[PDB]
């Protein structure tokens, strides 16, 4: 399993910001919002083979070929 | 590149629709 | 996964059991006419247009050939 | 006023006929060509399978 460090290297991700809209656009309500969102809080904190296989499953096999492409080209940059 | 262009290109009346979508809109933040 | 799932349309079966009198080959040759209608590739050949015929047998070539059947991807990344 | 009837009878069931005829026939080339249409999308989707592998 993965877990986050104990004191972050990097923080410029500078990630978007959080689009909101309707409750139906999400689950459907915001009971069924806050249901889901605690259901899946369990897996905020780490990485497993969960995310592996649904990112796999996501993905495909161009999204793999290409991400472990660009993988490697860091390497040999580093 | 990808996310500059959906930053700056982003989205720009007498149709009632249009209308009640801005209603709802604001009800909510 | 998914190899496992398309075995029975790729008149693929698992080792039967063999009982004393009834010899292993009679029993999947048994097995294999009795799940005879649910494979494909014949059925179509035998009731289906050239076209779909043709798409079918690419689609099941695609399915039977897997990264799994034996070939290794860690070692081109070393 | 007999003759009239059955002579505006005729030509609306000859009429009504036809465009049920037209009808069938659109329904079942659109039908036709939905078959041909799938069978195009499956070439395309099996071409870009093919290219990932």
């Amino acid at each position: 399993r993965f877990v986050r460090t104990v004191l972050p290297f990097s923080q410029e991700f500078q990630r978007d910001k959080q689009p909101n809209a309707q409750p139906q656009y999400l689950h459907g309500s915001k009971a069924l919002n806050l249901a889901y969102s605690s259901i899946y809080g369990s897996y905020r904190n780490f990485v497993g083979p969960p995310h592996f296989q649904v990112i796999c499953r996501l993905l495909g096999y161009q999204g793999i070929a290409v991400v472990m492409e660009e993988l490697l080209k860091v390497v040999k940059s580093l | 590149k990808g996310i500059q262009l959906r930053k700056v290109e982003e989205q720009r009346e007498n149709d009632v629709a249009t209308i009640l979508s801005r209603r709802i809109a604001v009800e909510y933040s | 996964c998914d190899l496992l799932h398309a075995a029975p349309f790729q008149n693929i079966l698992p080792r039967v059991h063999v009982k004393e009198g009834e010899r292993l080959d009679a029993k999947m040759k048994r097995l294999e006419s009795k799940y005879a209608p649910l494979h494909l590739v014949p059925l179509i050949e035998r009731l289906g247009t050239p076209q779909q015929i043709a798409i079918a047998r690419e689609g099941d070539l695609l399915t039977k050939e897997r990264l799994c059947c034996g070939l290794s991807m860690f070692e081109v990344i070393l | 006023t007999t003759q009239s009837l059955a002579s505006v009878a005729y030509l609306i069931n000859t009429l009504a006929n036809n465009v049920l005829q037209m009808l069938d026939i659109q329904a079942s080339q659109l039908r036709r060509m939905e078959s041909s249409i799938n069978h195009i999308s499956q070439t395309v989707d099996i071409h870009k399978e093919k290219v990932a592998r």
